[PDB]
């Protein structure tokens, strides 16, 4: 049936402090190559 | 950069020493402060010539034209990335 009185975003009252990063490790499979600047880093 | 507009004639430095009563530094070279400011290079030596003084010449030094890019502190692939700002 159709509800419109219950709060249904109940599930932020059971992350821990590392959801947002146990949610990227598990995201880290699902993504493309990243793009090469052909070198390390700037100081290379 | 005022300061480097105009041709400069000094001299060579003479001996300073020091002063036995109160330790000033003493001169006997005239010519010590003598400074004099000209427009160009070619009045400067005129005036050198003219005055029978032995002269040398240092050419004007400009700083050369830099290529100033504010873009450049982010490259996506050079080594001219700022680390900071």
């Amino acid at each position: 049936p159709f509800d419109n009185t219950t709060y249904k975003n109940l599930q932020h009252h059971d992350y821990s402090t590392y959801t947002f990063l146990d949610l990227n490790l598990d995201l880290s499979k699902f993504r493309m190559p990243q793009p090469s600047s052909g070198r390390e880093s700037p100081r290379h | 950069v005022n300061n480097t507009k105009k041709w400069k004639m000094e001299f060579d430095t003479r001996e300073r020493w020091e002063n036995p009563l109160m330790g000033w530094a003493s001169t006997a070279d005239p010519l010590s402060n003598l400074v004099l400011t000209f427009s160009t290079k070619e009045d400067a030596i005129a005036f050198a010539e003219k005055n029978g003084w032995s002269y040398d010449v240092e050419e004007r030094k400009v700083p050369k034209p830099k290529s100033k890019s504010y873009g450049a502190n982010f490259s996506w692939n050079k080594r001219t990335r700022v680390s900071t700002k």
